[PDB]
Parts: C-alpha cells; sequence; structure tokens
RNA sequence: UCCUAAAGAGUAACGGAGGAGUACGAAGGUGCGCUCAGACCGGUCGGAAAUCGGUCGCAGAGUAUAAAGGCAAAAGCGCG
RNA sequence: UUGACGAUCAUAGAGCGUUGGAACCACCUGAUCCCUUCCCGAACUCAGAAGUGAAACGACGCAUCGCCGAUGGUAGUGUGGGGUCUCCCCAUGUGAGAGUAGGUCAUCGUCAAGCU
C-alpha cells in the first residue's frame, strides 16, 4: 500500500558516514 | 499442504449447493504452470467434456498467461455444443474470480455456451 | 546489504559446517513482527498516540494497534481496549532494518546487550527486549516524554536451537 | 463419617435394590474377605462400628480397605407432621448391598486371628455375610 | 492333570439350567487355532479337583471329549456370585506354534528374615499377585520366584526388579508401564 | 422453595416411517434442532421442521462423514 | 426447559431442580474472507496470569438472554 | 508412471520407516504491470523460469496405539403358572453389554494422461 511512510531515502543513505555522527566507521563493538 | 486443503476448505460450499441443484457443473484447476477445465454431469463422478492445456496439439511452451487462457475457454464452449450441453453452473474452486480464471469463463459465453 | 553478503558468501558457507546435503536445508530468517509496549497505563488510552508515533518513525511502516482478548494478569481491561503494536518487518525490509541492530546499535547501548543474558526455545528462534536506545536512522532522540520500551523478537527457519546459534553468528551475535 | 464433600443434588429418589453382583465379587487387594449374601443397605454408622471392631483385634498391623462408600441419602419427615407439605430433610446416607459384593478385607494376618475378627464385625452388621479367599 | 468331557447338543437357556440341577453338568467350549469351537460338558464334581489345585491354572491339561484327545489350557472361569462354584468354563487348545497368553501365579519366597524385617521394625505388602506370560508352549512357567528378603525398610519393588526365566517375555513392559510388585513399610 | 410449573409437551417427534407414501407439504418429522439432516428431496424449514417437496417414498438413510441422518424421499 | 414419564404422542402430586412479563436499524440481508479454549518454552518496568513468537491442539471455547437439543455449506468471528 | 472429479466413511485412522522426479506437482525468482495487506507480495494475484524433491505430496513397508470382532455363557424381558411373595423360581418364545480366539497399513468408478 501507499500508508507506510518512509524514512528509507534516509535508510539507504550513507553507511561509512565517518565516526562523526555514527560515532564509529572503524569498529561495530563499542570494545 | 498448508495452500491445497484451505481452497478445498473454500471450495466445498458452492460445490455441495450446486449438487442438491442437479446442474452440469464446469469445474476449473488453476496450477503454476498451466489451467485445465472440465465439465462433470450431474452426479459427479462422470466428466463429459474436458479441455486443457496439456493436450498434445496445444503445448505451446508458454502456457499459463492470461493469454493462454483466453484458447481454453475457448475450445470447451464447443466440445460441449458438440456434446449436447447448455444451462451450466461455474465453480471456481476457491479460486478468487480475478484473473486467469476470470478470462477463462468470459471465453466460455463468447462460444454460445451460456450459463 | 547483508541479503547480498547472505546469499553469496554466508550461503554456501554453512552448508558444508553443518553438513547439509542440498540448498533449501540452509536455514533463513523469515520476520520481525517484534513487538511493542504491555499495557503500562493505557486505562485512560492517549499514551498509545506517542507509542504509535515512535515505532511508526523508526521502522516505515504502521502500528496495527492490538486490542485484549480476556484480560487478568494485572488489571480488568474490559476488554478491547488498545494495548499493543505489533509491527512484522518482511524480506526486501528486514535485511535493510536488521543492520541498523548491531552494527551501528552496538555503541547505542554501552554494556554488552547481544546474547547475553539469553537462550533460544526449542524450536530454534530468538527473542530478546530492549529498554535502552537503539540507534535510529533518521536524528529522533530528545522527543521527551516516558520512554516505553519493546522487544525485538526474531523467527527463523531453522529446526532445532544449535542451527540458530550459527545462523548468523557471521553477524556477530556477542556472546 | 463417610459422605461425599459436595453433592451436584441434595435429594434423590427411592428405586430399587434388584440383581446379583458380578463386578464388586471379586477379592482384589487382600487375601481374605468378608462378603455378603443377603440384599440390604448399611446406613454408615454401622460401617464405623464394624470398622472400629476390626481394628482393635488386630493391635499389631494388617492393612484394613473399605470397598464400600454410601453416596444415597435418605430423608426422614418429623413428628406429629401431616402427610403432603414437601420433603423430609436429609437425616442420613446409605450404601446398597446385592448378594456376592465384597465389605471388607484384610491382609498381613493369619486366616485364624482374620477369622475370628470378622465374626466381631459381622455382628455388628444387618446382612449375612460370609468369609472367603483369595483365587 | 486330566479331565474327560462329552459332547452337549442342547444350546440356550433353558437347556444350559436343567444341566446344572438335574445332572449336576457343567457347559463349556473348546475353541483353538485351528479348528472350530466345540462345545461340551463336564462335570462339577471334576473341576472342583482341579480349580483347588494350586499351578493348574498355568499348566497344560489333556482333555477326553469322545475318545478325542487334546493338550487343552484354560483361559476362564465364570463363577456364580452369590453361593460360590463353577460355572462354565471356556478352555483353548494349545498348537505347538502360536504364541500364547495365560496368568501366573507369585511366591515371594524368602521373606521370613528381611533386613526391613529384622532390623527396622518391618511390613511387607503384596501389592499385585497372577502375574502374565507370554511365553512358547513347549516349556511353561508354573510359577515365579521372588525374594523380598534383601534391601530395605522403605523400597518398592517394581516389575523389572523379578526375572522371568528361559526367555519369557512379561506385556507389562511390552506396554510403555512398570508396575510396582511389593513394599516394605513400617507399620501402624 | 416451592416448584412446581412445568410447561405442556410440545408434541414432538417422527411421522411418516420407513415406507410411507407422501405428498408436497407433508412434515414428516418436528425436530429440535437437527437430529436429522435435509436428504435428496426434502425441505428443513425455519425451526428446523423437515418437509416434502416430491413425491414418493421416505428413506432415513446414514450417509458421508460425521455419520449425519439422511432424510431422503426416493421417486420408486 | 429438564426429571418423574414405562426406547412413538400423551400423562398426576402443597413431587424434585431452574428461568421469562425483554433486547437489536445491526445483534437483520448478501457477497467475500477466517478459526477455539487451554498446555506448555522464549521474551522490556505486568508477571500465578495483559501484549508478541512459537510448537502441541483435534470444540474440552463460542451462541444477546435459563436449561435442553444442536452447529465445517460452520448456525461461531471479521470487512464491503 | 500422474493429475482432476467422485463412490464408501476408521478392517479406510495415527505413529514409525523407506522412497519418487525433470512428464506432472510443489517449493522457487521478481512485483514493473492486474491486484492485495485495519502493518507486511505471509495469504491473495500477475509475469516467469533457472534451482530443488529438502520441506510438502504420493507410493511402498511395520499391528507398536487405535478400530472392527467371533462361539459359548450370562443379565434382562413377552405370554402361561408358581413359591418361603420389599425378591426370585418353572414351562415356552427371545437374547445383549462387557470380555476371549482373532482381525485390519482399505476397496472401487469417470476422464485427461505413463507399458498402457
Amino acid at each position: 500500500k501507499a500508508d507506510i511512510h518512509p524514512t528509507y531515502e534516509a535508510i539507504e543513505a550513507t553507511c561509512s558516514c565517518g565516526n562523526v555522527i555514527k560515532t564509529r566507521s572503524t569498529l561495530c563493538k563499542p570494545i | 499442504s498448508v495452500k491445497k486443503e484451505t481452497r478445498l476448505r473454500r471450495a466445498r460450499k458452492a460445490r455441495l449447493k450446486m449438487r442438491e441443484l442437479e446442474t452440469v457443473r464446469l469445474c476449473v484447476y488453476r496450477s503454476s504452470q498451466h489451467i485445465y477445465a472440465q465439465v462433470i454431469a450431474a452426479d459427479g463422478g462422470k466428466v463429459l467434456a474436458s479441455a486443457s492445456t496439456l493436450d498434445k496439439d496445444l503445448r505451446e511452451g508458454a502456457t499459463g498467461n492470461i493469454d493462454a487462457a483466453k484458447k481454453v475457454g475457448q475450445l470447451v464452449a464447443e466440445r460441449a455444443k458438440a456434446a449436447g450441453v447448455t444451462q451450466v453452473a461455474f465453480d471456481r474452486s476457491g479460486f478468487k474470480y480475478h484473473g486467469r480464471v476470470k478470462a477463462l469463463a468470459d471465453a466460455a459465453r463468447e462460444g454460445g455456451l451460456e450459463f | 546489504r547483508l541479503k547480498e553478503l547472505y546469499r553469496k558468501e554466508i550461503a554456501p558457507k554453512l552448508k558444508e559446517e553443518l553438513q547439509l546435503a542440498n540448498v533449501m536445508e540452509v536455514p533463513r530468517v523469515t520476520k520481525i513482527t517484534l513487538n511493542m509496549g504491555l499495557g503500562e497505563a493505557v486505562g485512560d488510552k492517549k499514551i498509545i498516540e506517542n507509542a504509535v508515533a515512535d515505532l511508526e518513525k523508526i521502522t516505515g511502516q504502521k502500528p496495527v494497534v492490538t486490542y485484549a482478548r480476556k484480560s487478568i494478569a494485572g488489571f480488568k481491561i474490559r476488554e478491547g481496549w488498545p494495548i499493543g503494536v505489533k509491527v512484522t518487518l518482511r524480506s526486501d525490509r528486514m535485511y535493510e532494518f536488521l543492520d541498523r541492530l548491531l552494527s551501528i546499535s552496538l555503541p547505542r547501548v554501552r554494556d554488552f546487550r547481544g546474547l547475553n543474558a539469553k537462550s533460544f526455545d526449542g524450536r530454534g528462534n530468538y527473542s530478546m527486549g530492549v529498554k535502552e536506545q537503539i540507534i535510529f536512522p533518521e536524528i529522533d532522540y530528545d522527543k521527551i516524554d516516558a520512554l516505553r520500551g519493546l522487544d525485538i523478537t526474531l523467527t527463523t527457519t531453522a529446526r532445532t536451537d544449535d542451527e540458530g546459534r550459527a545462523l548468523l553468528r557471521a553477524f556477530k551475535f556477542p556472546f | 463419617m463417610l459422605q461425599p464433600k459436595r453433592t451436584k443434588f441434595r435429594k434423590q429418589m427411592t428405586g430399587h435394590n434388584r440383581g446379583l453382583a458380578h463386578r464388586g465379587s471379586k477379592v482384589s487387594f487382600g487375601e481374605y474377605a468378608l462378603k455378603a449374601t443377603s440384599r440390604g443397605r448399611l446406613t454408615a454408622r454401622q460401617i464405623e462400628s464394624a470398622r472400629r471392631a476390626l481394628t482393635r483385634h488386630v493391635k499389631r498391623g494388617g492393612k484394613i480397605w473399605i470397598r464400600v462408600f454410601p453416596d444415597k441419602p435418605v430423608t426422614k419427615k418429623p413428628l406429629e407432621v401431616r402427610m403432603g407439605k414437601g420433603k423430609g430433610g436429609v437425616e442420613y446416607w446409605v450404601a446398597q448391598i446385592q448378594p456376592g459384593k465384597v465389605l471388607y478385607e484384610i491382609e498381613g494376618v493369619s486366616e485364624e486371628l482374620a477369622r475370628e475378627a470378622f465374626a466381631l464385625a459381622a455382628a455388628k452388621l444387618p446382612l449375612a455375610t460370609s468369609f472367603v479367599k483369595r483365587t | 492333570f486330566i479331565v474327560n468331557a462329552q459332547v452337549r447338543s442342547d444350546l440356550g437357556k433353558g437347556a444350559s439350567r436343567r444341566l446344572r440341577r438335574n445332572a449336576g453338568l457343567v457347559p463349556a467350549v473348546v475353541y483353538g487355532g485351528d479348528k472350530e469351537p466345540q462345545s461340551v460338558t463336564l462335570e462339577l464334581r471334576e473341576i472342583a479337583k482341579l480349580l483347588e489345585n494350586e499351578a493348574a491354572f498355568s499348566h497344560v491339561i489333556a482333555l477326553n471329549v469322545g475318545g478325542v484327545k487334546e493338550t487343552v489350557l484354560i483361559k476362564a472361569l465364570q463363577r456364580h456370585p452369590a453361593k460360590g462354584f463353577v460355572m462354565h468354563a471356556d478352555f483353548l487348545r494349545v498348537v505347538a506354534d502360536h504364541k500364547l497368553t495365560a496368568h501366573v501365579p507369585l511366591h515371594f519366597i524368602n521373606e521370613e528374615v528381611a533386613v526391613g524385617v529384622k532390623q527396622a521394625g518391618g511390613e511387607i505388602s503384596h501389592t499385585i499377585s497372577e502375574v502374565e506370560v507370554s511365553c512358547l508352549p513347549k516349556d511353561l512357567p508354573e510359577f515365579i520366584e521372588v525374594d523380598m528378603a534383601k534391601v530395605e525398610l522403605g523400597q518398592i519393588v517394581h516389575l523389572s526388579d523379578l526375572k522371568a526365566p528361559k526367555g519369557v517375555e512379561l506385556v507389562q513392559l511390552a506396554h510403555g508401564n512398570d508396575l510396582a510388585v511389593a513394599n516394605i513399610h513400617a507399620s501402624r | 422453595t416451592r416448584n412446581g410449573r412445568d410447561s405442556e409437551s410440545k408434541r414432538l417427534g417422527v411421522k411418516l416411517f420407513g415406507g410411507q407414501a407422501v405428498k408436497a407439504g407433508n412434515i414428516l418429522v418436528r425436530l429440535r434442532g437437527t437430529k436429522f439432516h435435509a436428504g435428496y428431496g426434502v425441505g428443513l424449514g425455519k425451526d428446523h421442521t423437515l418437509f416434502a417437496k416430491v413425491d414418493g417414498v421416505v428413506k432415513f438413510e446414514t450417509k458421508g462423514a460425521f455419520g449425519r441422518k439422511y432424510v431422503s424421499i426416493v421417486a420408486a
């Protein structure tokens, strides 16, 4: 349908977008 | 399976009410490759006319389209008139009367066979 | 992303590993119904519209708020009141959601929060709840209210619970 | 005494007491038994007179089973009351015996100790009972 | 162990009760594996000697129907409930090969001195008897010896503990169960 | 405390037994909710009252799975 | 409505037990879809028991209203 | 070799075990286009195979559970007469239920389609 409202334009955004917003583009584990 | 017995659970209503009224039944069976159609006499155990894709003079390799099923309902409207059959009923057999099912049953009304 | 990581790398990797005989025994991940909300102080029903707009925004789909069948567990609902959420995620956008969790949701927890107190059920499914923040794919962390928590109930296509463990062990569940 | 805990109804018909006893006539637990050879009905205070007779003539051991259980309530109108105003209140409870039914069983004793112990319990019951063995 | 019979060509309720008061006979049948069922009269004075015998229930008896001889095992006794005496007998032909089923007495052979009895104030409560059999008709089990002289105040004894000799099965282990047999407990 | 009060006995039953001849309005069974189901040529009215539609002979046959009782009228 | 009531209907007692003196414009019509209670194991503040996932089910649920007789073309549940 | 529609409703069921493809069948790929979801291509539907018989489905085996079930006896009962008469017995017609010996891994029909 059309009732599902998308954030998928930004779920399909930049993945390795630095360690500045996501705080990690080097590791996944916090330690 | 899961799908198969539920459309058997859906089909037993209209098939059992066509039994009580003593009507010549036009049954149908859809598959993911191709499409069958039969005309069963008024006892549920005697087949009068029957037309399929799997006859050895129609298999084009592209059966199971909506354009393939229009020819199936074409050829079954005339073997029943060759068998002398009108005044029939249409059991959709649990299939939602929308696509390849509905397009076949329009070919029956064009053929002169009337519901 | 992880779908085609699964299809090309993991899908032959697990076949000899569990000494499987064909393609079709190799287990898949099917859906995420996930949860949300128990019914904390929903005699007055107006907190749902906050909790709807919570999970509506961080998933992409819409809640289907669940009513009560016959309630006794803490309360007498006079059943038929809004109590649940239940957002189901499926194939083309289930791998897309799964990459938020455990890749960039690990920094938003702090104190390892993977498989650290859980185990499976007998049929090969994994269920887990959260209360802390997860990663949001759009910036939505200061929404100031009473944060109700939720679960991440997952269903596989396994047979036993050992094959649930090797399922997405490449996705590195912390142990 | 012996009576049900909760009953689905309060009062009951009279009926009759017919037939022999084909189930209930075989000794199952004990090795000696006191089976009844005349039809009647036992009123649940006779059972405790007959039970407390057997349990003091043993004094040592043995195991006792009580095969029969009263479940049939029986009414009785009070005195100085004309007939036909309802139905009287339940005063006591009754079991219904018919020839062949086994009443008491005993095991773990001598036969000649037990034969002279069922003599004591038979003098409290209004039926003609007998002595039987386990086969 | 031997009986001798007759033919009984009179079937009903009326003719079957006149046998018991006039002549003193007892009806019976012989039904088996190979042949038809055949009815039979026996005396109430004879069966009385066999039913008084101990192991005669789990044992082969030779029957003389006419001058006809057959090895016959007995599996039924319909018995008059009020007075107590034998009514029709209902026994069985014995084929050399078809398995068989009967019931077997127990004895509890050594319980004079038991550790549960001599050391602690003891009791021995025989719950079961007449345990069945599933044998081959060539070699018969007359009885089964059980020995509860041995271990404990406070143990029950199952069917798994006692042993059926020379390769004889027990039906209760063929079903998914194991009945308790005897107990040792404290007296009141 | 006091209890008389019975009702007045509706006269239920089964008319028209195994070999009868019928008409078109005969009733054949009052009923109390489907002891007998509608067989071949019978009606099943409002309060589950069976009735005939064609003429012939009553059958009372047991058929099918669930073992239900089918009252059919045979043109014989 | 059940029992007395004797396997067709009927049938008494100041004989044993219970209920009514109404609701509904959808709780009606019709087409299209869909299955219960409970058991259990996993799961955030509930927690013996709410919602969710799962296996086992085989009517033990439900039926506007008493009990009896029924109900998979479901006579039960949802939508146009 | 299968597929549809029946006949008969367990001696036809459940459980266990084995086994079948490229014809059928099922899973499968993608939803652009029909069409659908009180959220979701799960279900419904459309265009379609590759791939696979794993699952499912059919066949083939096992009586382990279930289900059928004799013969004999026994209970009860119509009419006639009895007796020690709140219960039974005799003459005569009728005759279960439970249990026992044992049985059962169904039997057919109509077409399309595989020696056929």
